[PDB]
RNA sequence: AUCGAGAGGU
DNA sequence: CACTCTACCGATAAGCAGACATACCTCTCGACCCTGT
């Protein structure tokens, strides 16, 4: 989240809100200071976030690795249930489908 | 392969193959049901019943053979969690109804104790089952070995061959599957034959105890 | 003369041994001797040898073969006729030359004569075999020398070229799955073969080790080139670290190249000279293979103990039937096979056979066990899992797996069965809001109306999962539930947590000036009771919970599941059909797990699993869906179902450690366990309940 | 010098043993001793180093 | 049978408003010995000329110490599992932990953040309080000497916001001597009270290397910036295996510690004892010597010596008895070390130092582990450096919270920071280049950690070290017979220490290096003195399996029997075997050609030949000449 | 005679 | 015919301490403290 300090004594600012004037404010609960910035108070956090399946069949260029990951998924371009299949790259780097 | 996910409520779904299963667990039983309600698919159920399922209808009966007092029957009475008052007013419905008040009262979630103890307020035996517990069927499964019963007549015929008594011979308790899908009192042995391609005739005659 | 018929393997125990096969080996490459020679073999017979093989030639007179001394060895009358052999008579007509079959072709001979005659002529023809064999070599000689360990630098260097071609894979071992990690072992299989076949080449290599045992080609090729795979994540023994932060920099030090997957793909051997960090790698693997073993000494004998207090009263009595000392209960009608196929076995009905199982069981997980073998590792722990299944059990990780078949496309179009594996588990992953997160903020509105609270929660663009703004849909039915209860105490602001809501209108964009992103898919999610900032806050850090976590629901998901993996695995071990395929296809079966919703009554691990999957026609219902477990079959099917899956399982397990078969042992075993009114294993809660329920008064057993 | 990480090689090792005379494999023909016949076999045969451990088979016996 | 001990005296000085105090053994071959004495007083005066010292006789017994491993104390100690730093330290007043956590005492649940607390003195004291304590005057300052400079802005807003409302709890953390006091009521309000001001406690429990508290406080900073730039990743938890970790404490800290206790029974003995007589003689009647003997001795015999933390325990595995079946034998009984309890495993920090390849197989495995050949372990250095590193350029850690720290480097010294120092390269150069000059000390380590930028010098005792060649010295010196210290002094080899280690590129072998003499700054002597020795002589040790070479090196090249003693009539052993023509090997390993020492191997050379011999020799049987068996082999 | 500990071949 | 209010059985975790080092067998090397008549 954001951090300010006192100008007057280098201390923490507490957010306020102001109901007359209708604006948010932060004013430092040790002393006396109250200003403000972009009023953009947040509660700032990054919420922290597998190959299941494998192809035994895929044909591939010259060696037949036939390994690959299947899955059904929706393509940006044609919407509908179509297998995906994510190939292991052996001459091209886009993926295929069924 | 677009699977045609079923948009309809899973609660029929689930009542239709319940009930099919139900169905083929009487007919297993040597009950008179018409093979033709059996027959009923799950298109069928639902172009009677549609998509949203009513508790109002759970109507299931069945008759004996060649018995006088023999008639068991299934209601899915269970949607929610029940009191003992429930099954008091339904068991008090068939019982100022007809005579036949002895039946499976299958139950959607879990069951009390106080209700196993209530049981024996009923001069009969009921099944308490599960609405998930009747979803797969058995018996017809690759790996269930064919069960047997014998009357007691040729079965009384092992104090000729093998001078033995029930309880030494191997038992199997009356909380397992074909136990409690066929209806099995003490005193018949359920000849179990091993139609598993891999074992031989490693007949065992495991009784209930 | 009575314990020759084994009751462990079935078959002789007196086996060849090293002498024995070399000789024999050495004397069959010579197929005619001398004169000298072969009356100097004989006189360790037992009769003459009036009839010479060879009476006359160019410049040998007569001159006789091993196949008559090998007849005035044989007892005196015998009729092996085992579609390689005849004899009648002591007179031996053929006898068939291979790299390891005259081990097997003598195995069957002696146990012919055994069948026959009896125990005292095989002994007899062993002392009369053994030192004219003895004999025979000792005038040839055996040894080994240094050009049998040759190099054949040619051959070396094809070596080399195809280690540098194999350590490709490398780097995509220990990051992708345990696959990667299968296939790398039979690649390595593979060259170790090749390498064997272009060892095999000499002469005192070939006739003094054996071409069909593993182990013996693993020690040979391992002393004189390139040294097998020594560094793996598969062992718990030893920290993970040592690996992840210690090899790599050894070899970055070391080595002026990177080569970051030299971890068990080292080119020094024994015979050459070994590098200092392939012997600190080699004396590590040592150190694991030590720690491995004195764990496999010492965790198995308490597992003895614990299978042998329980094994000690099961007799037959002189009925036939298996009888127990204890309340004069049956176990089994009759010990012994009623098929078609008629032997004499050695078991009578004096005879204890419980103690018997449990030796019999015993040897050969200690073996298993003894070794540090990864492959006999997972036969060995599964049928330690089997050895210590309980009556009473909660949440074990085994029960809530099942297995999940699925039924052969009737198109029959190639990948049809594919896309239907993929799309079962798009119902049963569990993806959460969590998951789809990516940033979180919270900016400040202008301006009764009072909200300043957009989240913004700004969740990756992964539409490949294709979760619709309808996630809107599962927070406003949590947020209703949530509300909805008021059972519960001490609960937030429901009743101003109405208010959340998903707008994406390509508009929202309102970050920090800093990092130019200009991102989208935002979130409005805003919550107001007060003006004050402080309340603000709190309630943002409570409410925030129950977004990233309890949406599960929201996407591709069911809850009461962790996930689904498919897994290939051979249609034969769980079922016999007379049309069965190779077991080699790419065939998926999925592996659903449970998650703590296993807590339900004993196992609904199945209960839990069919009802998630009931959008799914393609699940069969025949042939179905086991838990891979012993006591949900329990509930599952009968008791007869526990008793096939556990014989099956141990039958596996025993032909993969060892090659008795013990069917009958394990019937015994699988009875045994099937008295006390449920499947219990063998411990302290289970010998309680078999002293209750068979009311066994043995203080003494307890005692010790 | 046979030192641990410096071994002299394989190479080295053998081509010293042709020219002491003997095989270059380190193998020698030998003549059977109760016969006197020649053995088919040649044996490897050189000087190494033994130990003798304390644990004696006298004290063992009971 | 009697224990070779000596006689202690201290000067007492009673006074009212030099006796005996004990007797601690002495180790043969010590100064305090009389067979070291000047030159051999006579061999014939019983010596063997195999032994070489090392043992203390108890009771007509020898017994030896197997070194025992402990933890660094001289580092800050990352935890990763409950997030924590620590200054561990021996006196248990000295350690002070600083360790995150989510707090369900006083702050909220599982959905706050966590936030950095202290433990000092049994207390649970906020960090911000105590910066503020120690003099920070203002928020910023304090940040900028904790200067987290990663922006991983999830942490830093948590642990912000949660380290001021912990500060908000007491009244005036920012202002005046609330804080301090606030500490203050704290320490007080504990179980056992110091019951000494806070403010002499802060000068004399917290950081008792530091003068000033301001400096205290900065202090502080490092260690924060620590437990921060983990938790963000940047750097590793410790390692407790890793030995650039840990110490190996010979019988010096072991005899020390022991005494201290037992002096400490005494001198209780004697106050309690003085007090019948003061209430209501010679110095002597009041304190009894029997006190440290009795105890030393029963120590050393029952092998029970005190347990290096916990105070009222006794470990087991510190001494045992010297085996003299063969020469051997002892010399690896002198040389073995210890770790009580991926520890029983090798590790590449245990390269140069232990041996890798041998070890004892059984319950001990791993944890008994035998130096090399070429390790020596470092004593305390009495000399004291500080002044001569201010010689080589470095500044003084300024005392004033307030100053930027721009570009400075820290510098440390057997861990507190004592300088502040600006172009690291060059300074460690410097500083290198006297310790091969011989103006410093020579165990003394340099470590440059160019990540976290601080030179690290440590001086202590208990770090192994080997010798090491260097390079351009070894080109223009060496050229234009030498004693060990001649080399050391001008620089064409040195000692080495682990952690120094992992700066250098040391070249394998002189052919390696000869090959690219510019990439390598160093090179080993040889790849044979990285085993023991009971392995570097072993011939293609490096040619058969690790399992078969630990086995020979462990239990065959003990139990071998060959050469005994020199004076067989001086000695009084249960058991002793020697061979009647004991013999040399044939091969010649460096190693024993460099020790010249003969009784390394124990065996007599036979000339074999594999075969079968009518099939007794199966199995691992082995058939004998009986006629070179009785011209005189192996005969005992 | 007894106890405990340590070091061993399996 | 709806409401509230505390006595009673569950299920719960939830906390609390322990408990354990396969087995046959060999050898050597030390073993309680304070006080009164
Ligand atoms: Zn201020």
């Amino acid at each position: 989240s954001t951090m300010k300090f006192c100008r007057e004594c280098n201390n923490i600012l507490y957010p306020k809100e102001d109901k007359e004037q209708k604006i948010l404010l932060y004013a430092c609960r040790n002393c006396d200071h109250q200003e403000v910035a972009d009023n953009s108070c947040v509660y700032r956090n990054e919420v922290h976030h597998p190959t299941l399946p494998r192809t035994k069949a895929v044909r591939c260029s010259k060696c037949q690795h036939r390994e690959a990951v299947f899955f059904q998924a929706t393509a940006r371009g044609e919407e509908g249930m179509t297998l995906f299949f994510v190939c292991c790259n052996p001459n091209c780097g886009h993926r295929w489908r069924e | 392969l677009s699977k045609y996910v079923d948009l309809s409520s899973e609660e029929s779904h689930r009542y239709y193959l319940a009930r099919r299963n139900g169905l083929q667990m009487l007919r297993d039983r040597g009950y008179e049901v018409s093979d033709e309600d059996i027959n009923l698919s799950l298109h069928d159920f639902r172009t009677v019943y549609g998509e949203r399922p009513d508790v109002d209808r759970l109507r299931i009966s069945a008759l004996h053979r060649s018995d006088s007092t023999k008639k068991v029957k299934i209601v899915f009475f269970g949607t929610s969690m029940v009191k003992v008052n429930a099954i008091r007013s339904v068991v008090a419905d068939i019982l100022s109804q007809e005579t036949i008040t002895g039946l499976i009262l299958v139950l959607q979630n879990h069951v009390t104790n106080q209700a196993l103890k209530a049981i024996e307020l009923f001069s009969f035996k009921v099944e308490i089952f599960q609405i998930t517990d009747l979803l797969v069927n058995i018996t017809k499964h690759s790996l269930k070995p064919q069960h047997q019963v014998l009357n007691d007549e040729e079965k009384t015929t092992l104090l000729k061959k093998f001078s033995i008594e029930e309880k030494q011979l191997p038992r199997i308790s009356k909380k397992d599957a074909i136990v409690r899908y066929y209806g099995l009192e003490k005193g018949q042995v359920v000849k179990v034959n091993y139609r598993g391609e891999l074992t031989e005739s490693h007949v065992a005659f495991r009784c209930v105890w | 003369e009575k314990q020759l018929l084994s009751s462990h393997t079935g078959q002789l125990i007196l086996q060849m041994g090293s002498d024995s096969l070399l000789s024999l080996r050495v004397m069959l490459e010579r197929v005619f001797l001398d004169k000298a020679t072969a009356q100097q073999l004989a006189m360790y017979g037992s009769l003459s040898l009036p009839p010479p093989a060879l009476r006359k030639s160019s410049k040998s007179g007569p001159a006789w073969t091993v196949f008559q001394i090998l007849q005035l060895a044989f007892p005196e009358r015998l009729s092996c006729k085992g579609d390689r052999f005849l004899v009648d008579g002591s007179d031996l007509l053929k006898f068939d030359f291979g790299v390891d079959a005259m081990g097997s072709i003598i195995n069957e001979i002696v146990t012919s004569i055994f069948l026959e005659k009896g125990p005292k002529e095989t002994l007899g023809f062993f002392d009369s075999l053994q030192p004219l064999l003895m004999e025979s070599l000792f005038a040839e000689g055996f040894s080994l020398s240094l050009e049998d360990l040759s190099m054949s630098r040619a051959d070396m260097d094809v070596i080399h070229n195809l280690i540098i071609r194999e350590i490709s894979p490398m780097v995509s071992r220990l990051r992708l799955s345990y696959r990667d990690e299968l296939q790398l072992e039979n690649s390595i299989h593979k060259v170790k073969e090749v390498a064997a076949n272009f060892m095999l080449k000499s002469y005192s290599i070939r006739n003094l080790i054996d071409i069909k045992s593993n182990s013996a080609i693993t020690k040979l090729v391992q002393q004189t080139g390139f040294l097998g795979l020594q560094l793996s994540d598969k062992k718990k023994f030893y920290t993970k670290t040592l690996v992840e932060d210690m090899a790599i920099f050894c070899k970055r030090k070391y080595g002026r190249i990177s080569s970051s997957g030299d971890f068990g793909i080292v080119k020094g051997c024994f015979f050459h000279g070994l590098d200092p960090y392939e012997e600190m790698a080699h004396s590590i693997a040592a150190r694991e293979v030590i720690v491995r073993s004195s764990r496999g000494l010492a965790e198995p004998g308490t597992l003895f103990k614990n299978l042998m207090a329980v094994l000690r009263d099961i007799v037959i009595t002189n009925d036939g039937t298996v009888r127990n000392t204890c309340s004069n209960s049956v176990i089994q009608f009759k010990y012994g096979v009623d098929s078609e196929r008629g032997h004499q076995g050695l078991f009578e009905a004096g005879e204890p056979v419980g103690v018997l199982a449990a030796t019999a069981m015993s040897n050969p997980a200690y073996k298993a066990v003894l070794d540090s073998s990864p492959n006999s590792n997972s036969s060995w722990e599964l049928m330690k899992e089997v050895l210590l299944c309980k009556v009473n059990f909660q949440n074990t990780t085994n029960d809530r797996r099942v297995i999940l078949y699925l039924n052969e496309c009737h198109c029959g179009k190639r990948f049809c069965q594919e896309n239907a594996a993929c799309t079962v588990r798009n119902k049963l992953n569990k993806v959460s809001l969590k998951d789809t997160a990516v940033e979180f903020l919270v900016e400040y509105r202008k301006q009764g109306i009072d909200s300043c609270l957009h989240g913004h929660i700004h969740l990756n663009k992964t539409l490949l999962q294709d979760w619709n703004i309808s996630m809107q849909d599962i927070h406003q039915k949590c947020e209703d539930v949530i509300n909805s209860l008021g059972q519960k105490k001490k609960k937030k602001a429901t009743d101003d947590f109405k208010r959340t809501s998903l707008s994406v209108s390509e508009c929202c964009s309102f970050r920090d000036p800093c990092g130019s992103k200009g991102s989208d898919m935002p979130c409005l999610t805003f919550s107001y009771n007060a003006t004050d900032p402080d309340l603000e806050r709190t309630l943002d850090v409570l409410c925030n919970t129950v977004y990233p976590v309890l949406l599960e629901i929201v996407i591709k998901g069911d809850s009461r599941i962790c996930s689904a993996n498919i897994i290939w695995n051979s249609s034969d071990m769980t079922t016999w059909i007379r049309n069965r395929h190779a077991s080699r296809r790419g065939e998926w079966v999925l592996d659903v797990t449970v998650e703590k919703s296993a807590v339900k009554q004993s196992g609904d691990a199945w209960r839990v699993v069919i009802d998630s999957c009931l959008s799914v026609l393609h699940l069969i219902d025949t042939k179905r869906s086991i838990p891979y477990s012993v006591k949900q079959v329990q509930e599952l099917l009968g008791l007869s179902c526990a008793f096939e899956q556990a014989v099956q399982r141990l039958s596996a397990s025993v032909r993969m450690v060892s090659k008795g078969v013990l069917k009958e042992h394990i019937i015994l075993l699988a009875n045994n366990m099937t008295c006390s009114g449920t499947m219990l294993g063998f411990n302290s809660g289970g010998y309680k309940a078999l002293t209750r329920s068979l009311n066994i008064k043995a203080p003494f057993t307890e005692a010790t | 010098h046979a030192t641990p990480f410096s071994t002299p090689g394989v190479t080295e090792i053998t081509e010293q043993l042709h020219r002491a005379g003997f095989s270059r494999w380190g193998n020698e023909r030998v003549y059977n001793g109760r016969s006197g016949e020649m053995m088919r076999s040649m044996i490897f045969m050189g000087p190494t180093f033994y130990q003798r451990l304390v644990h004696m088979s006298e004290d063992k016996v009971k | 049978n009697m224990t070779y001990s000596a006689r202690i005296k201290v000067n007492v000085q009673v006074e009212v408003f030099d006796i005996l105090i004990g007797s601690i053994p002495v180790m043969v071959k010590s100064i305090l010995c009389k067979t070291s004495e000047k030159g051999k007083e006579n061999c014939k005066k019983g010596d063997c000329a195999f032994d070489q010292g090392g043992y203390f006789v108890i009771k007509g017994a020898e017994k030896v110490f197997i070194a025992q491993e402990q933890m660094c104390t001289k580092r800050l100690w990352i935890s990763n599992s409950p997030w924590t730093v620590s200054f561990r330290s021996e006196n248990k007043r000295n350690r002070f932990i600083v360790r995150l956590s989510e707090n369900e005492k006083a702050e909220d649940y599982k959905r706050r953040e966590k936030v950095l607390t202290v433990y000092f003195l049994s207390t649970e004291i906020p960090v911000w309080l105590l910066f503020f304590a120690l003099g920070v005057s203002s928020d910023k300052e304090a940040m900028d000497l904790i200067a987290f400079d990663g922006d991983d802005a999830s942490i830093t807003n948590s642990l912000i916001a949660s380290i001021h409302v912990a500060d908000a709890v007491c009244e005036a953390f920012r202002c005046g001597n609330n804080a301090l006091t606030y500490v203050e009521q704290q320490i007080k309000s504990t179980k056992f009270p110091p019951a000494e001001s806070v403010d002499e406690c802060l000068h004399l429990y917290l950081f008792p290397g530091l003068q000033s508290l301001k400096k205290k406080a900065r202090f502080l900073g490092y260690m924060v910036k620590c437990l921060l730039n983990s938790y963000a990743g940047k750097r590793k938890c410790e390692n407790r295996d890793s030995f650039r970790n840990k110490r190996i404490e010979l019988a010096g800290e072991l005899l020390e510690r022991e005494i201290r206790v037992h002096l400490a029974h005494a001198r209780r003995k004697m106050t309690r004892a003085m007090q019948k007589h003061l209430s209501g003689k010679p110095i002597e009647h009041y304190l009894d010597a029997s006190v440290i003997t009795n105890g030393l001795s029963r120590a050393f015999s029952t092998g029970a010596w005190s347990h290096p933390f916990r105070k009222m325990e006794r470990v087991s595995g510190v001494v045992a008895n010297l085996g003299r079946a063969n020469p051997l034998q002892t010399l690896i009984d002198l040389r073995r070390t210890r770790q009580q309890v991926d520890a029983r495993y090798p590790h590449p920090s245990h390269w140069g130092r232990v041996c890798f390849l041998s070890t004892p197989d059984g319950e001990n495995c791993g944890l008994v582990k035998n130096m090399s050949l070429l390790g020596l372990v470092s004593t305390q250095s009495l000399e004291s450096v500080v002044e001569k590193l201010f010689a080589c350029g470095m500044e003084e850690l300024m005392d004033d919270t307030c100053t930027p720290l721009f570009g400075k480097h820290k510098v440390l010294l057997n861990g507190d920071w004592v300088g502040l120092c600006a172009d690291s390269e060059s300074f460690v150069a410097e500083l290198k280049s006297r310790r091969r000059q011989s103006e410093l000390p020579r165990e003394m380590e340099i470590k440059r950690d160019k990540d976290d930028n601080e030179v690290r010098i440590f001086t202590d005792a208990g770090r192994l070290l080997r010798p090491l060649l260097v390079v351009e010295n070894l080109q223009k010196l060496k050229q234009e017979q030498y004693p060990f210290d001649h080399l050391l002094d001008h620089g064409i080899l040195e000692l080495i220490g682990i952690e120094e280690e992992e700066d250098c590129n040391t070249a394998w072998g002189i052919k390696q290096l000869l090959k690219e003499p510019k990439i390598y700054t160093h090179c080993e002597l040889d790849l044979s003195f990285l085993l023991g020795v009971s392995c570097a002589v072993v011939p293609f040790a490096n040619h058969d399996h690790g399992r078969r070479v630990l086995y020979q090196s462990q239990k065959h090249c003990q139990q071998a029997i060959g050469f005994s003693s020199t004076n067989p009539n001086i000695r009084c052993d249960t058991l002793s075997q020697q061979l009647f023509y004991p013999q040399k090997p044939l091969f010649k390993t460096l190693a024993s050609e460099c020790l010249k020492k003969e009784v390394l191997f124990n065996g007599q050379n036979a000339i074999v030949a594999v075969n079968v011999h009518l099939g007794y020799n199966q199995e691992d049987s082995i058939v004998m000449n009986k006629a070179s068996l009785e011209r005189g082999m192996f005969r005992s």
